[PDB]
């Protein structure tokens, strides 16, 4: 059961470097590629993320795509950069210019065929292929346009597998780019049709995690990308280690998605605590469960108390009792019953894995399907309607070739997604 | 949104009378007692009418038999 | 809504397999059968 | 003489590990399949034969299959300590799971793997001379256990016919829960299981957690404890075929005595001397005390209260130092109790069994060592409460087609939901009708 990862654009390549560092560390792979681990439990599932090259070496199943090689030269210069296969770096000669239309129509169609050849070469080598995993930002230019182009092509070529995405979306307060609403709206329109499961992260939530929970004095993008790499590496843990109650991406989708359009989820990771405080509190299932539902540890700006949970999933790593998990999930469902959708008799799925992440006795990653995600899309749609009524910067997109009808279609599709979430929020048994 | 104190984190005992998902079962039993009573009443009525039709058929047979005997 | 109403109407009219009445009629036929076949009062 | 065990999915394989650990330790077979050099001498014996066969060089190999669609659990058994005990052909594993979808196991994925399973079962049945049933362990909450278990039981029922199939089944607990789609899988499994099983024993993890908290002193139990208790129950039921006793009980006698009508085959299970080592030496454990113990609902391994219904039949298996006169005195005392009630059409409600072999003690176990134990499987109308809450949860979820698109996309007609829900409605009406008093007919 092998996963193929795709990292696109600056954010994707930067998050990918830390993800592959975390994965290489847990399996004890040196930056030269040599296995140096100390237990057979590490080797028996190495195939899941690494292919074996001759005389000991392992190579990571990842495709790197970008329109300007600056980021690729930075990742090749990094401490683990050597592990990546040289033929897997694909780059053009001019930037996306922060424009969705360039990334989707002009340089996208020029490079996309070489990316499809690399993705097919990587997919057909697996004895059994599991879903793809993609990291990219929706606010950028090549990430949104070329990522969604490639997602559409892979969904045409492999419609029976799973499609999973990790995506960065613009903060309502911390904008980095003026034309963010167009790129975000067009990308969300593409994702809601093509994707099977989509996770959303706000940089503001990672800053609030660092300042309030970790009390870091001077955080950097390396810390944010480490938190993201930790949560990304945690969801797949039951695929690649033994446990008392195994779980899988398809089983997560079956328990989390009630209706096919409702596939947007919130993320959280529990054992976060400052270096000064850690000597004062031991790990236990009640402490992880209490932090896991605290909105302070949840990675989007929308707050759960304004919505309702349709479904949720918790994956536990470590040597621990199943009774405490079952009774904790029952206690949280019973005391806060108003925040759970009443027409589903049990909203939480649990899973237990024997091997915790290195240096922690136990850990849990939380995936949540909550209607409060509608607030982010509404904010993007308001800013889009303010900009679109005046054709504020539209000549760039029209000069690349886009018809105005795509903007009205993407706006209508996002408005219907917000409406469908709002209808399930206010549904009743009657 | 509170998880509550630690001493109240344990398993609540199961009481099927106060289980919200079994109320139609108890309502069904409470209806079933009277349904059984009225079924018993209907059953005795059917038994009586069966006896009546048997008696009428017996009388008809006796009339036919005596007519068939007297013709000789 | 209309599909749900149709399914509820179908479900409320399901018939069980075993009956007290069926056993009762078979018993009170076997009663007279046993009385007929017996040779001492019953 | 012989019995074949079929283990399906994660719960069934993990419970199988505890069961085969116990059967090895009770007979004395080492983890490598042999016996010590001094255990060969003595009287000529074969009691292991019900579960093991010898090649002739003295290795033992077991009459079981392990079935899973994901490799991880079977790769863990293949790489563990008992590697040399199992035949490699016996450990069958697919490539990918049924992802909590009954439809994926039944229609799309189990159809490719089912023919290998039938070929292995055929290879086992050809090496027998007194096969007396199939034992099946699976959970109905997951996708592959429900779908492939149903498909395989259908094929076995066509090929082997009248041979008995007894199931140990893990049903979804009434308030502890692990996955959202449990009601759909349990309803769709139960529809197929109704036609193709002779007796089905129901287990709930919430009951075994309650039993481990109250009787044993374990604050943080895990699945190995529950699986060891289940293994003890299976050892108690199968002891009647393997050791001497006053009143033996063949596997056909359970089916003959416990099932009054062909659909009424779901039974409750309980076990008496669940006690810790520190408590066991301050108290006597007489026959009457453990017999009184088996009837409190705090002793049961299924979450149902029998005081809200009526018993139709009980089968009591005693193993160890017991004398028949004490069993008779105990059963007469139970019959005197006012909180135990039997349906008026079942005046002779009890079947007894008495075996001389006391229960075995496992090195890492948590139960004390005791000279006697009793295990009960019983048929009661209270079980109707278990189906009603699953059916209510199905109705709540299905009113809005909450997840149906997965099932219809993976190959199932929408009509199958309505058929299964109507069959379970008829089963509920059967349990309602059978429990109606026969008195007051005049
Ligand atoms: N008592 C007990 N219950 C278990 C055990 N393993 C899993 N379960 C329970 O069974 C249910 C999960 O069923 P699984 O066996 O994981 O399902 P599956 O057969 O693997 O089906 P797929 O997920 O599609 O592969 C949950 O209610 C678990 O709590 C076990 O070893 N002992
Ligand atoms: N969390 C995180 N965000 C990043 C990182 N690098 C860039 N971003 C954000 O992503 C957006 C810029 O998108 P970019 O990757 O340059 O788009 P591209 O030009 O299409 O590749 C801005 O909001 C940046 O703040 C990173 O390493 N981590
Ligand atoms: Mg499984």
């Amino acid at each position: 059961r092998e996963i193929v990862c795709v990292q696109a654009g600056q954010c994707g390549n930067q998050i990918g470097s830390k993800f592959w560092e975390v994965i290489s560390d847990e399996h004890g792979v040196d930056p030269t590629g040599t296995y140096q681990g100390d237990s057979d439990l590490q080797l028996e599932r190495i195939n899941v993320y690494f292919d074996e090259a001759t005389g000991g070496r392992y190579v990571p199943r990842s495709v790197l795509i970008d329109l300007e090689p600056g980021t690729m030269d930075s990742v090749r210069a990094g401490p683990y950069g050597q592990i990546f296969r040289p033929d897997n770096f694909i780059f053009g000669q001019s930037g996306a210019g922060n424009n969705w239309a360039k990334g989707h129509y002009t340089e996208g169609a020029e490079l996309i065929d070489s990316v499809l050849d690399v993705c097919c070469k990587e997919a057909e080598s697996c004895d059994c292929l599991q879903g793809f995993q993609i990291c990219h930002s929706l606010g950028g230019g090549t990430g949104s346009g070329m990522g969604t182009l490639l997602i559409s092509k892979l969904r045409e070529q492999y419609p029976d597998r799973i499609m999973m995405t990790f995506s960065i979306i613009p903060s309502p307060k911390v904008s980095d780019t003026v034309v963010e609403p167009y790129n975000t709206t067009l990308s969300v329109h593409q994702l809601v049709e093509n994707s099977d499961e989509s996770m959303c992260i706000d940089n503001e939530a990672l800053y609030d995690i660092c300042f309030r929970t970790l009390k870091l004095t001077t955080p950097t993008f390396g810390d944010l990308n480490h938190l993201v790499s930790a949560v990304v590496s945690g969801v797949t843990c039951c695929l690649r280690f033994p446990g008392q109650l195994n779980s899988d991406l398809r089983k997560l989708a079956v328990n989390l998605v009630p209706f096919p359009r409702l596939h947007f989820f919130m993320m959280g990771f529990a054992p976060l605590t400052s270096r000064g405080s850690q000597q004062y509190r031991g790990l236990s299932v009640p402490e992880l469960t209490q932090q896991m539902f605290d909105a302070k540890n949840m990675m989007q700006a929308a707050d759960p108390r304004h919505g309702r949970y349709l479904t949720a999933s918790a994956l536990f790593r470590g040597r621990m009792s199943t009774k405490e998990v079952d009774e904790q999930m029952l206690n949280v469902q019973n005391k806060n019953s108003s925040y759970f959708i009443e027409w589903i008799p049990n909203n939480i799925k649990s899973s237990v894995c024997d091997i915790p992440p290195k240096g922690l006795k136990m850990a849990v990653t939380f995936i949540g399907n909550n209607t409060c995600i509608q607030e982010m899309f509404r904010r993007v749609g308001e800013q889009f309607t303010l900009m679109f009524r005046r054709k504020a910067f539209l000549h760039w997109y029209t000069g690349e070739g886009m018809d105005e009808m795509e903007f009205t279609e993407a706006e209508s599709n996002m408005n219907d997604l917000v409406s469908e979430y709002q209808q399930y929020q206010d549904a009743t048994i009657e | 949104f509170t998880l509550g104190p630690l001493q109240d984190q344990s398993l609540p005992p199961y009481n099927d009378l106060e289980d919200p998902y079994l109320a139609p079962y108890w309502a069904r039993r409470e209806m079933l007692i009277r349904e059984t009573a009225e079924r018993r009443e209907e059953m005795r009525r059917q038994k009586r009418l069966e006896q009546h039709r048997r008696e009428v058929a017996r009388r008809r047979f006796e009339e036919r038999r005596q007519r068939e005997l007297e013709e000789l | 809504a209309e599909e749900n109403l149709k399914l509820l109407h179908r479900l409320e009219n399901v018939k069980p397999v075993y009956r007290l009445e069926k056993w009762e009629m078979e018993r009170d036929e076997n009663e007279i059968l046993v009385d007929r076949i017996s040779r001492y009062p019953y | 003489r012989e019995a074949i065990c079929i283990h399906i999915g994660q719960a069934g394989c993990q419970v199988g590990n505890a069961c085969w650990e116990l059967f090895c330790l009770e007979h004395g077979i080492q983890p490598d399949g042999a016996m010590p050099s001094d255990k060969t001498i003595g009287v000529e014996d074969d009691a292991f034969n019900t579960f093991f066969s010898e090649t002739g060089a003295g290795k033992h190999v077991p009459r079981a299959v392990f079935l899973d669609l994901e490799p991880t659990v079977v790769d863990e058994v293949r790489t563990g300590t008992y590697r040399q005990l199992f035949h490699p052909e016996q450990l069958i594993s697919g490539k990918e799971d049924a992802a909590n979808n009954y439809a994926r196991g039944h229609y799309t994925i189990g159809k490719e793997i089912v023919d290998l399973c039938l070929d292995r079962i055929r290879k086992l049945a050809d090496n027998c001379t007194g096969l007396q049933g199939f034992l099946v362990y699976h959970a109905v909450g997951g996708g592959t256990g429900s779908g492939l278990g149903a498909l395989l039981l259908e094929r076995l029922s066509v090929d082997y016919g009248k041979k008995s199939k007894l199931g140990y089944t893990v049903y979804p607990s009434p308030q502890v829960s692990t996955a959202v789609v449990e009601p759909y899988n349990s309803v769709l499994s139960t529809h197929s299981l109704l036609e193709h099983t002779d007796v089905a024993a129901m287990l709930d993890n919430e009951a075994i957690y309650d039993l481990t908290r109250r009787n044993l002193d374990i604050e943080r139990p895990t699945y190995t404890n529950l699986n060891r208790l289940i293994g003890q129950v299976v050892s108690s039921l199968t002891a009647s075929l393997r050791f001497d006793g006053a009143l033996n009980v063949d596997l056909t006698e359970f089916q003959t005595n416990l099932v009054p009508y062909p659909r009424i085959h779901f039974v409750l299970t309980s076990y008496a001397p669940v006690i810790s080592a520190e408590k066991a030496y301050h108290e006597q454990l007489s026959v009457s005390e453990i017999s009184n113990a088996v009837f409190e609902p705090a002793s049961m391994m299924t979450k149902c209260d029998p005081r809200h219904g009526k018993y139709m039949a009980c089968c009591l298996m005693y193993r160890g130092d017991v004398v028949p006169k004490d069993v008779n005195a105990a059963v007469a005392t139970i019959k005197t109790k006012r909180t135990i009630q039997f349906v008026d059409w079942s005046p002779t409600g009890f079947k007894c069994g008495i075996n001389y072999q006391p229960p075995t003690v496992v090195p890492g176990g948590d139960l004390a060592k005791v000279q006697r134990a009793v295990c009960m499987i019983a048929n009661s109308t209270a079980i109707a409460e278990v189906f009603a809450r699953i059916d209510h949860k199905f109705d709540l979820m299905y009113s809005k087609r909450a997840f149906v698109h997965w099932y219809v996309g993976e190959g199932m007609e929408e009509g199958e939901f309505s058929e299964a829900r109507e069959d379970l409605a008829a089963l509920e009406k059967d349990y309602e009708e059978v429990g109606a008093e026969s008195a007051d007919m005049d």
